[PDB]
RNA sequence: AUAUCA
């Protein structure tokens, strides 16, 4: 560590987060492929609230819904806003992200796109586990804190 | 061994020899030693060539 | 009191009545026998009968005549030892004289040959003894020695060694022993994760070979494509004459099995289970381009081979292939694409249950998994190679005889030496295969027996060598089988086993007394299952060959038990029933180590579970030492006591003690061990003695037990280089 | 026990032995999924021929195509049981079971050349 | 995700979208055969998996005499007679959570002080 | 008759398929055929749809034991019988009714 | 070639 923050673990624990590797895979307990037609309305009435809001204060009948683990979510310390950040800033303007509040009960973000878009969606799945990183350096994993 | 019952954390089911050589080793201890104790006769056999070569 | 509970030192009593029967090389001389007796037969039968045509130019006389003759091998005969002097005469041989005059003990061998001749004119064919064939050397104290039948005074006449325990042969005058060779057993559905580096993920083997003729040694590898993260996880397998690995979709269309989902029905057994079904959405897909069995076997035949172009040749191929080099068990017949699917399904099944993290790795150093080739096996797989070498000898000659027409005399047909010298040079330098052109040939197999010490000659003939996961280390499967200290220190340390004092290896029985018995006991053949029908069906296997499916194995198990334990099933048979996974497993199979156990019933009128043996046996045993009626197989007929393979110890829980394991609680000497407890309700077997989990060497190691781990090693070890008398002889 | 009851019991011919097709009678047996309809305007007409072997069934042209193969034998045996107008049963053995064993079809213009573009992949 | 066969093929059917009404359909793709979706869920993953657990719990589950046996009141019944093993999911993470088999009920009740089950 | 030509099913004939103990046909082919080969007979008994087997006393001297038989769905499955007569002329005799097997006693 | 020795 720098040379003041040396004996504050708070500092400690911040350069593990900065430095310990971390992707959407770590973080997701499953995810879900629904035909959702209607992008203002929901067949799944868990997400109702979450469209109420992330719409008021064009796009793919496909939704690619996955759920995150809170637990998996606190000690790889992250936000739904910074995870959800990630996969947006990932497929920039080719992929319409939405995601429940940290607040909220179940964990979620829900994805369409911008004839054939089945396979399509599997291959941007696969993508949004594997490629992208949420937090840390690349080789960097299992980082302990030691006095 | 097929002497526990299965799901068997216990000291006495994953190899903890409980007594002195003075007192003794029941089968099961006998047989847990025997197989750790196999293990140091495979690393000294090995090493022996493997150790052998480094030095060349 | 003749049905009082059994104490700790009556088991001494069953351990003195199982030497006095069994003796300390059991295994030695009862495979050989079993070679003798059977396996030479069986030997003689399966390529046999060799035929040569000669059909004419049909031009007109002296043409067109149409020949075909016949020469047959019928039964195996075997003299007693004897020997061919330089004057001509021949007389018997005894051990003695062999080894003094550095001769071979062995026996003569003839077979019955017929020789049969048919003619057609230019469609119908009409017709127009004892021979020596070799001399197979005699392993000493078998059936067929003539130190069997022998008193202690008849040993002593003979200037033999009561003592001598038999086991090894007589070589020119120098006793050899053969050594147990271990292998991994075959037709053994194993799936592994192939690692980190690798396309593959996970692969499903099975080392499928045939009991006798020919041993095709065709692996199967169904192979699961795509890594733990990676998109289109197909399955394809590597099919034996075929270049490319065909995707399994494929081979269910080409063995018949059409429509997707007639083909999920063999693989998934579960309608409900989406999880494994989505793994099998990419291989439909995959397989989407062949839609019938034919358009499937001509996708197979154009995948070589080489290639064999020519379209209706490609497609007879595949039908080939799959008939006699895909899954060789089972069945190399013709209309049974319905079995065979069922176990590619059963496969691909094994192949997503552990990529799906629902079972574990199949453990590569599992002993029941393990097979060991004794003296008998190894004879049998010589004389194969030995025989097919005569065979093929004397074909060459009947076409040097049909040419001059010059009287096919037989003993210009048949070369004696090809079999006698081919079975002795194995037995003499130990390269255990043909012949004086050896390599890769496996030398060490066949050994000078050790005659150092006494001790040094029994530990000789309990040794087994494994040639080539983690091996060295000493398994808990290898408990009551292997000695856990005798083994060597240094390059070989732990790939040289020895046999625990009770340890037996299984002579290889008949499975179709067991497969009809079976169908007759509620067993559904496979040729007629449908999954969703009976979807909680157990599963029944015999030696990798799944026959079938029954409804209330509960009571069907306990048939088959109960069958063993009477002697009409026979006791080194091995059946296992895996409630869990569904299935019950059954082995008729040469090469098994099995241990002898008491049984345990919950079964007394009397209070608990209480071990069948009673105080009264053990003075009807007692009363049978004291007259040196009653013998080791008299328990075992009598179903006090079983014999217990290393996959069949899965699936029991053994009491170490008898009386200290067996009535719960209703001061405590400080100076003995600490000792755990009888908790359990649920004991079916029993220890005879914890003791016998020792070999030869560390069984006169005093108080093992407080001696550390390889200071017994050791001792079992130096014992072997320590004098006194071998032999009174 | 007492027969308080009635059985209707009727004799069974053991087996003909002499019959005009004492010899043949087989089984030929569809899969449901199939959905074959013996009950077909269209299925009026079958040729059943043995392919040179399989048995090859076969409607008017236009119509699906079915093959027959034999299926493995076993220690139990099935007879096919037929009445008479008299109550007798007359049993015979079954000469060979055949599961059919037909077409789809629309395999035409094709296969070999899907083969051919999915190695055109690799 | 429970999928469905074509009924006159028995082949796998594959997802179509009726872009005029706006819903899903599962076509066959060896015949002209067509069914509109029972759901909207066509595709699911699950990574952290529970499914494996509690498998081959055959009624003959207290016919192994190398599983284990407890005194536990059983929620239903209230029998202190079961059978207990750990959760068959074969992985690494896997808590050492205890799966009770009442020898009575046949009612699989759990040591799990954290959360409440219903496998 | 017409050569290839399958035969009649379009009559409805009924059959049933029963599946039967190997060593119970082999005492069946005992039976002569100048007999008529009258193996034995089938019972019907109510209170319960129950059908049996029993051979008859001159196949075997003892008490008859009558065999159980299982009755058995047709499965998704449309069995028919169809027979080569020495002609070779192919017919479609029946489709089966119903399926039973005959346990052994 | 196996076995063995420290
Ligand atoms: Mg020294
Ligand atoms: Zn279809
Ligand atoms: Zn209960």
């Amino acid at each position: 560590l720098e040379p003041g923050h040396a004996a504050d673990q708070e500092q400690a624990k911040l350069i593990r987060s900065a430095i310990e590797h971390t992707t959407l895979k770590s973080v997701t307990i499953a995810s879900e492929i629904y035909y959702d037609p209607d992008p203002r309305s929901t067949v799944i009435p868990e997400d109702e609230e979450i469209i109420q809001l992330h719409f008021s204060l064009q796009q793919s009948p496909w939704l690619l819904r996955l759920e995150l683990d809170r637990a998996a979510m606190n000690d790889k310390d992250l936000t739904m806003g910074q995870v959800g950040e990630r996969i947006k800033q990932t497929f920039k303007n080719d992929l319409f992200v939405i995601w429940s509040e940290d607040n909220d009960e179940k964990l979620i973000i829900r994805c369409r796109v911008v004839a054939e878009e089945d396979h399509m969606l599997k291959k941007i799945e696969n993508t949004m586990l594997e490629n992208i990183t949420l937090r840390g350096v690349e080789n960097i994993e299992r980082v302990v804190m030691m006095k | 061994l097929p002497h526990f019952s299965k799901d068997d954390y216990s000291p006495e089911s994953k190899g903890f020899v409980e007594n002195s050589y003075l007192r003794g080793l029941t089968p099961q201890e006998f047989f847990f030693h025997a197989m750790g104790g196999r293990e140091g006769l495979i690393d000294t056999a090995v090493k022996t060539a493997e150790t052998g070569y480094i030095q060349r | 009191d003749e049905s009082a509970p059994i104490t700790a030192e009556d088991s001494w009593a069953v351990i003195s009545a199982f030497f006095r029967e069994k003796g300390l090389v059991s295994q030695q001389l009862d495979s050989f026998n079993q070679f003798v007796d059977y396996t030479l037969q069986d030997i003689i039968c399966e390529d046999s009968t060799l035929i040569l045509e000669q059909l004419a130019q049909h031009t007109t006389e002296s043409d067109n005549i149409s020949r075909k003759y016949e020469i047959s091998f019928g039964k195996i005969y075997v003299t007693k030892p004897m020997v061919n002097e330089s004057d001509g005469v021949t007389h018997a041989l005894y051990p003695q004289e062999a080894r003094l005059r550095n001769l071979t003990y062995s026996s003569g061998l003839f077979v019955d040959v017929k020789k049969r001749t048919y003619e057609a004119i230019d469609e119908l064919k009409y017709e127009l003894g004892k021979v020596f064939i070799g001399r197979l050397p005699i392993m000493l104290r078998s059936k067929n020695c003539y130190l069997s039948e022998a008193t202690e005074s008849d040993l002593y006449k003979l200037k033999e060694c009561p003592f001598d325990m038999g086991g090894y042969f007589i070589i020119n005058g120098s006793e050899k022993v053969l050594i147990a060779q271990e292998r991994s057993a075959g037709n053994i559905v194993q799936v592994f994760k192939k690692a980190a580096p690798s396309p593959i993920s996970h692969v499903a083997e099975i080392r499928s070979a045939l009991e006798k003729g020919s041993r095709f040694i065709s692996t199967l590898q169904v192979k699961l494509y795509g890594r733990e993260g990676s998109s289109a996880r197909t399955i394809k397998a590597t099919l034996p004459y075929i270049k490319q690995d065909i995707p399994i979709v494929i081979i269910f269309r080409a063995l018949g099995i059409i429509p997707d989902g007639e083909i999920l029905e063999h693989i998934c057994y579960d309608v409900n289970d989406w999880q494994m079904l989505e793994m099998l959405k990419p291989c439909v897909e995959d397989g989407f381009v062949i839609q019938d069995r034919e358009t499937a076997l001509d996708f197979i035949g154009r995948r070589g081979t080489a290639l064999g172009i020519k379209k209706e040749k490609r497609i007879q191929y595949a039908k080939d292939i799959l008939q006699k080099e895909f899954l060789p068990h089972i069945t190399q017949l013709e209309g049974f694409e319905s079995r065979k699917a069922f176990f590619l399904g059963y496969m691909i099944n094994r192949l997503l249950l552990c990529a799906l993290d629902r079972k574990d790795q199949d453990d590569r150093d599992h002993f029941g998994k393990k097979r060991l080739d004794l003296a008998g096996p190894l004879l049998a797989q010589l004389f194969k190679t030995l025989f097919k070498k005569l065979t093929k000898d004397i074909f060459r000659y009947m076409q040097r005889t049909v040419e001059e027409a010059h009287d096919f005399n037989m003993k210009l047909a048949i070369n004696a030496k090809t079999i006698t010298s081919g079975l002795k040079y194995a037995l003499a330098t130990g390269n255990w295969g043909e012949q004086k052109k050896a390599m890769s040939s496996r030398a060490g197999v066949s050994q000078v027996l050790n005659r150092y010490t006494y001790s040094s000659t029994l530990s000789h003939l309990r040794r087994t060598n494994t040639p080539i996961a983690k091996p060295r280390q000493l398994h808990n499967t290898h408990w009551g089988l292997v000695c856990p200290a005798e083994t060597p220190e240094g390059q070989a340390c732990g790939l040289v086993k020895n046999l625990s004092l009770m340890s037996c290896i299984s002579v290889g029985t008949d499975p179709m007394p067991i497969i009809t018995f079976l169908s007759e006991w509620g067993m559904e053949p496979l040729e007629d299952y449908v999954p969703h029908q009976s979807p909680d069906a157990t599963r029944v296997f015999v030696n990798g060959v799944w026959h079938g499916v029954h409804r209330n194995p509960a009571r069907l198990m306990e048939t088959l038990r109960t069958l063993r334990r009477k002697g009409d099933i026979n006791p080194e048979v091995s059946m296992i029933r895996d409630i869990r996974e569904k299935e019950l497993k059954i082995f008729t199979d040469a090469g098994r180590v099995y241990r002898p156990l008491f049984i345990v019933e919950d079964d007394e009128s009397l209070g608990h579970k209480e071990l069948k043996v009673r105080k009264g046996h053990i003075a009807k045993l007692m009363a049978t030492e004291y007259q040196d009626e009653y013998t080791w197989s008299s328990l075992l007929n009598e179903g006090l006591v079983e014999y217990i393979d290393a996959e069949e110890e899965e699936s029991i829980l053994i009491a170490m003690q008898p009386e200290d394991l067996e009535p719960a609680e209703a001061d405590v000497d400080p100076a003995k061990r600490i000792r755990v407890s009888h908790h359990a309700t649920t004991f079916t077997h029993c220890e005879i003695h914890p003791s016998m989990i020792l070999g030869v060497a560390a069984s006169i190691i005093p108080f093992p037990d407080h001696n550390q781990s390889p200071r017994n090693t050791y001792q079992s070890a130096m014992g072997k280089q320590a004098m006194g008398v071998f032999l009174t002889n | 026990d007492e027969d308080p009851n009635e059985y209707n019991e009727f004799p069974l011919r053991a087996i003909p032995k002499e019959d005009l097709e004492n010899m043949r009678t087989h089984l030929l047996k569809f899969q449901s999924k199939k959905k074959i309809n013996p009950v077909t305007d269209f299925h009026l007409p079958v040729r059943l021929h043995r392919k040179d072997y399989p048995w090859v069934m076969e409607d008017f042209d236009g119509y699906n195509t079915w093959v027959g193969s034999y299926e493995a034998g076993n220690s139990d045996s099935y007879v096919l049981l037929s009445v008479e107008d008299d109550g007798s049963f007359t049993m015979i053995p079954a000469d060979k079971v055949y599961k059919f064993t037909a077409r789809n079809k629309y395999a035409t213009l094709t296969i070999d050349e899907a083969e051919k573009r999915m190695d055109k992949k690799s | 995700t429970t999928f469905r066969f074509c009924r006159d093929c028995n082949n796998m059917l594959y997802p179509r979208e009726d872009k005029e009404n706006n819903r899903l359909l599962f076509e066959c793709r060896t015949c002209s055969y067509v069914e509109e979706a029972g759901s909207p869920l066509v595709y699911r993953h699950e990574l952290i998996t529970n499914i494996g657990e509690t498998a081959g719990v055959v009624q003959d589950i207290g016919s192994d005499p190398t599983l284990p046996r407890s005194d536990r009141e059983c929620p239903k019944c209230h029998s202190r007679e079961n059978v207990f093993f750990q959760s068959q999911q074969r992985r690494k993470d896997t808590s050492m959570v205890l799966f009770f088999v009442c020898l009575s009920c046949s009612h699989i009740f759990t040591s799990d002080q954290k959360n409440k089950r219903t496998q | 008759e017409e050569s290839l030509d399958l035969d009649l099913e379009r009559s409805n004939r009924q059959v049933w398929l029963v599946r039967l103990p190997m060593f119970l046909a082999e005492k069946w082919r005992d039976r002569n055929n100048l007999h008529g080969q009258e193996l034995g007979k089938i019972r019907i008994n109510k209170d319960g749809s129950k059908i049996t087997l029993l051979l008859n006393e001159n196949d075997n001297d003892s008490i008859p034991h009558e065999y159980d038989l299982e009755l058995t769905k047709k499965v998704v499955e449309n069995e028919y019988v169809f027979t080569e007569q020495n002609l070779k002329k192919t017919a479609i005799v029946g489709t089966v009714c119903h399926e039973c097997q005959v346990m052994p006693s």
